[PDB]
């Protein structure tokens, strides 16, 4: 039939054509992102771009606040970007309900992750077109990154990045552990590994940045919190006094 | 063929549905949102089609709750739906909660119900633009719905046909009063551009209707501006264009 | 056949040792740097054409002349082949199907 | 930016600060370090266009700095923060590090100060490579001879 | 030319927007091509002319650029389909090379949709003869110049038909749309058929202009 | 080589022969403007004299790299957009040996004859070289196998 | 392949005749022309000369 | 249409040795070319062409 | 509304149904697993993949537990092996935990997700 | 490629693009005094290259309508909004590699 890939269905080359599109729809913002892993936090950075100056800044934003240890970050389009968000509120107050603790980073891949391939296995239902990169601090598993995609496949990361440029970024990461020799910083304090963050972005990108011009997210032991433009302020300067 | 609806996808991440949808917003009429320091302050440019017509009396401003205005463009009876369904949600969380619902609150609910519309063959995108605010308690907020489901903070939005004049004319008013004017002056200001926005759509004559929701006004509520205040408006923008 | 018998085949798939054999031709003539590599070429696409080695080379060796130098180095040689890159979900690093 | 009121406030001080430097420049007769934290909380600038202006009240002010035979070496350590403190515009301070070898030549100092100024402000440059090559050749064979 | 007749505006019944700007667009840059030197612009290289059949689309074009003279060039846009290439696309050719020395002249173009296809991703057709008139055109509708001078009318039944490299100014660049008759328009016109005929004296205009 | 029309004996070489086409390519270039041609789009202006003048000038910098010399342009977009311009310009700047070919004054009728210019107009090309050779709206031959 | 097909014929045509194959005739070459086919026969033929 | 390419190959690989006879061992790789050839063009459908 | 329930795999007029060709392929695009069983023992091994290397494969499981006498290993699709397995082992324990309060059988398990597979090649949607 | 190495392409004229088309185009023409362009040639987007110079055409029709030999601030604002409006009649959509 001329109908083949309006529907989930296979190909003779035995693929799913249809999910492939949502992967070629997740780079429309055309922001990137870069996730650290530190010691004892985790850091993830991403660029804001606002296209007019008649938009509120603070508003404009792709790092969601999920659990109050769970912080997600957001590559494609807003419209999924916030049924995703939802989705996961969700389940958030459903797994504290049901097992009497807060929802381990963990248990949230698997989750939105098996909700992604029943959206590929309905013949009426299309996929968010988001990557999500779901940041945490875990006691039992310790820093993690969970990156899920809309297919539903996914994997733990050392460190990783998301966007359209992202390849660069892979280079500047791929370098820099290669270096360490070991998955994950070696430093105590979030404030350093904030500093670092923006280092490679600033390289791999190739543009300097500013404080309107971030958006910071950062995942400390059992709080995640936003860092504001004049926090974001400070660690700038930083990076040239070292 | 994958260029006909909204469950499709297309390896340009264009799902062409959605984007036909904005061009329904573009027959509309020039509708504006003015984010003043106190609150909002809606006008829409309300044709007048015959002198068969009864004067002021369609009401394109409809009041959601007590406290958010909602004015939209597009197809006139798909956006009466909206509405609707907006007044309904306002009255789930007024119930539940037992205070009158928060502005980023009723944002994430409408928004939720269009981006609703993307994901089933069975419907329709809704091809309508809102712009709604109000004062809450943590303050006045604007915000305006793409027929995408897409939407920021605003200090002031516009769209319509003549959203053109508009706008050029919302960054005259932000580097003119760059700390912000008056709810009170602003009605001025409302008849000005709206004025200038039929010379996008002088095929025809219309009726300015201006409503305004700040605090220091109309103690928090969502009112018209009525009467011998409403005139002053009429007779200030009419001696510009002259 | 008795006019042609024989057909030559050219695939453009090619295999893993072919793609690391004429992305080294290109650069036994030219200059690189240290910090240049081969081997970070094959992470990437797995079906190029032969032309489009010889032309992502050339390419690199226009943007180096930008920041005037005459070492290809490593940030001009991955911009290079981010233009005119022909991508593919079918290639490594761009699969879910494993 | 979102805001215009940066742009409105950033130019204005400019223009009065203007008004306000001989102010500052008898102040320097009585203590030039605190009169030197004045003209640099002053090049805090987020406004593109009054970078230019705000450096050309500093340039006039270590006129007195450079020709004193004690006070250059804290002025060389000065020009490196400034390119660091946040880039600041990258056609300001290539105006400023020019005109003030430019003023070094003038001035008339030791074969020794010389020398040693010239190290310190080639070393700053060496990690840059935009307009301050131009400027970096033609010091360096100034220092060429002097060797 | 031959010299077609002028059927002045008072043949014409309503349309005066209509010839306010064809006037504008095509006529006042020839005669006020001084006043178009001391603005500093350029002429509009033409003028599009569409909008439903049956609005004297063609009729007012031969009438108002008779009365005003101008080189009036006569060419109907399937004349360059021909089943030749090389002979049919050089009446295009011919067709510049002629303007340029009757300069300043205008050439109307009847129809644009047998020239101006919006297809140029044609898949197996006879359709890439078709388009080397279209593109033929495109190029000498670009100034190398000595086509300062020359101008273009077209009239065409639609206009969802045409290349977007018709879309662009530089080609037609003022763009007239012919309306559907007005009230005061309907009446005048019915007056202007009935003059050549003999009527009675018990006529009111107005009333068959209601109904 | 001149022939005679009776004796038929070469009296005398002659210079190559050159079409009465190509001598239009060659004398219109009207439209004339300088380096710059539309602003703000002055970063692809230095993009385009990356392949083609930075060649022209010096071959010795393209020997240091041990690259080919570039060559080879394909200009597409939007339309209005000064693609068209901008080859007036790099002409007009540079002043180097131009042609040129519309799309469809190549395009002949007889058969051998529309593939006798263009193999002639790259001969010429290596005789008045350094050249630049601006296929103008090419959609005519751009068609595919059919 | 190709260094059956061109390169054994020109060196000499009698190893063919003795085995007892009787020889291949023309090759097509067939492929995306970026593919490097027309490279091909410039390499070879520099080496058979 | 696979013995006669077998045939071939044994004669190909007897040219490659340069030596007159075709030996029993050409058949052992001879075979097992044509019937490796035929698996290649059936594992997704390719044709003999591009 | 929805009206997907109508078949989505279908006869094919040349015999054989088209949507589980389709499927076949596509385990041999996958990654590769193998298992021998042994007299005294069972043994499966497959490898394990990821997009970059920078990501983990501790985390990532492709041999997974059914229960404490049976594990599975797929070759074919990760997204569609994850929720398999989930349905694997909830119907193990409803179906036989419950009733017999023990553990199923290598057989009886085999049968239970063949019905599961058997409902995705029946029905619409 | 290597017939063809580099592909450029030059897409439709910037938001402040458009701006620095103005500037060269306002020289060529006779003005009153404009510098006041900014605000409205962003928002009033749709424009080519050659278009910028049909609003400064369609501006000095605006002005022989007045009986003016100046583009005025005052021309140029309707003129904005009727090119743009000549445009919308039909569309062009098109996509690259
Ligand atoms: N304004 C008018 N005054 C009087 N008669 C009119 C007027 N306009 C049109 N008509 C009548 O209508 C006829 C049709 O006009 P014309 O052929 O020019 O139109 P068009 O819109 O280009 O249509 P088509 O090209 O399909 O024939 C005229 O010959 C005339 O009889
Ligand atoms: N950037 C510009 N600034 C000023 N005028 C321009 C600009 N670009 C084009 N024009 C004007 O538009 C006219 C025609 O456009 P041109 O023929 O150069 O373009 P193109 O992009 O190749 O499209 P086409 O080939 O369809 O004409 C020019 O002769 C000139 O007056
Ligand atoms: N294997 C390779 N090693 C080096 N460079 C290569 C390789 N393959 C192709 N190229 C280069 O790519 C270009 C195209 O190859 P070639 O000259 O053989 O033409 P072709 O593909 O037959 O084209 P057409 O037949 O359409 O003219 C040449 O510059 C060639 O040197
Ligand atoms: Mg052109
Ligand atoms: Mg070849």
């Amino acid at each position: 039939a001329g109908y083949d890939r309006h529907i989930t269905i296979f190909s003779p080359e035995g693929r799913l054509y249809q999910v492939e599109y949502a992967f070629k729809a997740t780079n429309q913002t055309n922001i990137n992102s870069l996730a650290v892993r530190g010691k004892d936090c985790t850091v993830v950075i991403s660029q804001k771009k606002v296209p007019d100056k008649l938009l509120d800044p603070t508003t404009v934003s792709y790092i969601f606040c999920i659990s109050r240890t769970i912080g997600m970050v957001v590559n494609g389009p807003i419209p999924d970007a916030r049924n995703a968000a939802l989705r996961a509120k969700a389940e958030a107050a459903e797994f504290r309900y049901k097992y009497g603790y807060d929802m381990p980073c963990d248990v949230l891949a698997k989750r939105m992750a098996n909700l992604s391939q029943i959206y590929t296995q309905r013949a009426y239902m299309r996929p968010l077109g988001v990557i999500l990169t779901f940041v945490s601090v875990d006691e039992e598993l310790g820093p993690s990154i969970y990156k899920t995609d809309p297919a539903g496949y996914y994997v733990g990361y050392k460190a990783t990045a998301t966007g359209p440029k992202q390849q660069e970024i892979t280079t500047n990461l791929e370098n820099h552990f290669k270096k360490s020799k070991i998955d994950h910083i070696n430093e105590e304090s979030w404030e350093k590994v904030v500093e670092f963050a923006i280092t490679h972005m600033i390289d791999a990108l190739g543009t300097e940045f500013s404080k309107n011009d971030l958006e910071v997210g950062v995942a400390t032991k059992d709080k995640f919190f936003t860092l504001s433009a004049e926090n974001i302020e400070e660690r700038l300067v930083a990076i040239a006094e070292q | 063929g994958y260029d006909l609806s909204n469950s499709v996808f297309s390896p340009d991440g264009r799902n062409f549905q959605v984007e036909y949808a904005v061009k329904a917003v573009e027959n509309g009429t020039t509708s504006i949102g003015i984010k003043c320091n106190d609150g909002v302050v809606f006008a829409v440019e309300k044709l007048i089609t015959s002198k068969l017509l009864v004067p002021q009396k369609n009401v394109k401003i409809q009041v959601v709750d007590r406290h958010i205005g909602c004015v939209y463009s597009g197809l006139i009876p798909d956006g009466r739906h909206l509405v609707n369904r907006g007044r309904e949600e306002a009255a789930s969380f007024k119930k539940l909660y037992k205070t009158p619902i928060p502005i980023p609150a009723f944002a994430d609910r409408l928004g939720q119900y269009v981006q609703a519309h993307t994901l089933y063959n069975s419907v329709r995108p809704f091809g309508v633009s809102t712009i709604f605010g109000g004062v809450d308690k943590n303050g006045a907020h604007l915000y305006m719905l793409e027929p995408s489901g897409s939407y920021w903070g605003y200090k002031g939005a516009a769209t319509g046909k003549g959203r053109q004049s508009a706008k050029a004319e919302l960054e005259k008013l932000v580097d003119h009063h760059p700390e912000g004017l008056s709810a009170r002056e602003a009605v001025k200001q409302a008849a000005k551009i709206i004025y200038l926005a039929h010379e996008d759509n002088k095929e025809k004559d219309f009726e300015l209707e201006i409503s305004w929701c700040s605090l220091s006004e109309t103690n928090g509520l969502h009112k018209f501006v009525k009467g011998d205040l409403l005139q002053e408006a009429i007779d200030f923008a009419q001696k510009e264009i002259n | 056949p008795g006019r042609l018998d024989r057909k030559i085949e050219f695939p453009s798939l090619r295999d893993r040792r072919e793609r690391r054999l004429i992305f080294g031709t290109i650069a036994s003539k030219m200059s690189l740097a240290p910090e240049a590599d081969l081997d970070s070429l094959i992470i990437r696409n797995d079906s190029l054409s032969g032309a489009v080695i010889a032309a992502i080379m050339q390419e690199a060796g226009l943007r180096a002349v930008r920041k005037n130098r005459y070492v290809i180095l490593q940030s001009d040689l991955e911009e290079a082949y981010a233009t005119q890159v022909k991508t593919d979900n079918t290639v490594d690093k761009f699969d879910f199907y494993k | 930016m979102s805001r215009d009121a940066p742009i409105k406030a950033d130019k204005d001080y400019s223009q009065i600060l203007k008004e306000e430097f001989p102010k500052i420049d008898s102040l320097a007769q009585n203590d030039c370090n605190s009169a030197l934290d004045q003209l640099l909380v002053l090049e805090k600038k987020t406004r593109q266009a009054s970078d230019l202006a705000s450096s050309k009240e500093v340039l006039a002010k270590i006129v007195d700095l450079l020709a004193s035979r004690n006070k250059w070496d804290d002025l060389n350590e000065q020009l490196t923060l400034l390119s660091k403190k946040h880039g600041q515009l990258k056609l300001s301070i290539q105006y400023m590090i020019q005109k003030v070898m430019e003023y070094l030549k003038s001035s008339k100092s030791l074969d020794l100060n010389t020398r040693i100024s010239v190290i310190e402000t080639i070393r700053v440059v060496t990690e840059n490579k935009i307009f301050v090559e131009v400027e970096r050749a033609r010091v360096t064979k100034d220092l060429v001879e002097i060797k | 030319v031959d010299e077609k007749p002028t059927e002045t505006y008072s043949d014409v019944g309503g349309l005066d927007k209509q010839i306010e700007e064809l006037v504008e667009a095509i006529v006042l840059p020839m005669k006020r091509a001084d006043k178009f030197k001391d603005m500093g612009i350029r002429a509009p290289k033409g003028a599009l002319m569409y909008g439903p059949p049956g609005t004297g689309k063609t009729l007012l074009a031969r009438a108002c650029a008779a009365q005003t003279n101008a080189t009036f060039l006569k060419l109907a846009a399937p004349q360059l389909v021909q089943m030749y290439i090389g002979e049919g696309a050089k009446l295009v050719r011919d067709a510049f090379a002629l303007a340029k020395e009757k300069a300043p002249t205008i050439i109307f173009i009847d129809e644009l949709d047998a020239i101006g296809t919006k297809r140029f991703d044609s898949e197996k057709s006879g359709d890439r003869e078709v388009q080397r008139t279209m593109l033929e055109l495109l190029n000498q509708l670009d100034g190398f110049s000595s086509d300062d001078r020359v101008k273009v009318l077209a009239a065409t039944n639609r206009v969802d038909v045409l290349d977007p490299a018709l879309l662009r100014s530089g080609r037609l660049d003022r763009k007239i749309e012919f309306p559907l008759p007005s009230e005061d328009s309907r009446a005048q016109i019915l007056q202007i058929h009935s003059r050549k005929m003999t009527t009675d004296d018990d006529i009111n205009w107005q009333e068959l202009a209601r109904s | 080589v001149t022939l005679d029309i009776t004796t038929l004996t070469i009296m005398r070489i002659l210079p190559r022969e050159t079409d009465p086409l190509v001598y239009n390519m060659t004398s219109f270039e009207q439209g004339e403007i300088t380096f710059d041609g539309i602003g703000g789009l002055t970063e692809q202006i230095r993009e385009l004299r990356e392949v083609i003048e930075l060649p022209l000038k010096n071959p010795e910098i393209f020997q240091r790299v041990g690259i080919k010399p570039p060559k080879g342009v394909l200009l597409y977009g939007p339309p209005g957009t000064g693609k068209t311009l901008l080859a007036k310009a790099v002409a007009a700047t540079i002043g180097a040996n131009f042609i040129f070919s519309p799309a469809s004054g190549i395009v002949d009728k007889y058969i051998g004859e529309s593939a006798r210019i263009i193999r002639e107009m790259f001969a010429y090309a290596k005789e008045h070289e350094p050249c630049i050779i601006f296929m103008d709206e090419v959609d005519a031959i751009g068609g595919r196998r059919f | 392949e190709i260094r059956e097909a061109v390169e054994l014929p020109l060196v000499q045509a009698d190893l063919y005749e003795q085995i007892g194959i009787d020889p291949p005739r023309g090759v097509l070459l067939y492929g995306p022309p970026g593919t490097g086919k027309t490279m091909l026969v410039k390499a070879v033929a520099n080496s058979t000369k | 249409a696979d013995v006669k390419g077998v045939c071939t190959e044994a004669g190909m690989y007897a040219l490659r040795e340069r030596r007159i006879h075709v030996t029993q061992e050409d058949f052992e790789l001879a075979v097992g070319k044509v019937m490796n050839k035929n698996q290649e063009t059936a594992i997704s459908v390719a044709k003999l062409f591009k | 509304t929805d009206r997907y329930s109508f078949s989505l795999t279908t006869f094919s007029p040349s015999g054989k149904l088209g949507q589980i060709d389709y499927a076949l392929t596509a385990v041999k695009q996958g990654v590769t697993s193998l298992g021998i069983k042994a007299t005294n023992g069972v043994v499966i091994a497959t490898e394990k993949k990821s997009s970059s290397p920078l990501a983990m494969s501790e985390t990532l499981s492709k041999v997974s537990l059914l229960t404490p006498d049976i594990g599975a290993v797929y070759s074919g699709m990760g997204p569609d092996y994850r929720v398999l397995v989930d349905k694997s082992r909830k119907v193990a324990h409803t179906s036989y935990k419950r009733i017999y309060g023990e553990y199923p059988p290598t057989k009886l398990l085999v049968s239970e997700v063949a019905k599961i597979m058997q409902e995705a090649t029946q029905s619409g949607g | 490629p290597g017939r063809l190495d580099r592909k450029v392409e030059i897409p439709l004229p910037n938001e402040a693009g458009r701006l620095e088309i103005f500037k060269i185009h306002t020289a060529k023409v006779k003005k009153t005094g404009e510098f006041d362009f900014e605000a409205a040639v962003k928002m009033s987007d749709g424009f080519n290259g050659a278009d910028i110079r049909n609003c400064a055409t369609e501006a000095g029709f605006f002005a022989i309508r007045d009986d003016r030999d100046h583009i005025n601030p005052d021309d140029l604002m309707k003129a904005v909004r009727k090119v743009a409006e000549v445009k919308k009649l039909e569309g062009t959509i098109e996509y690259q590699k």
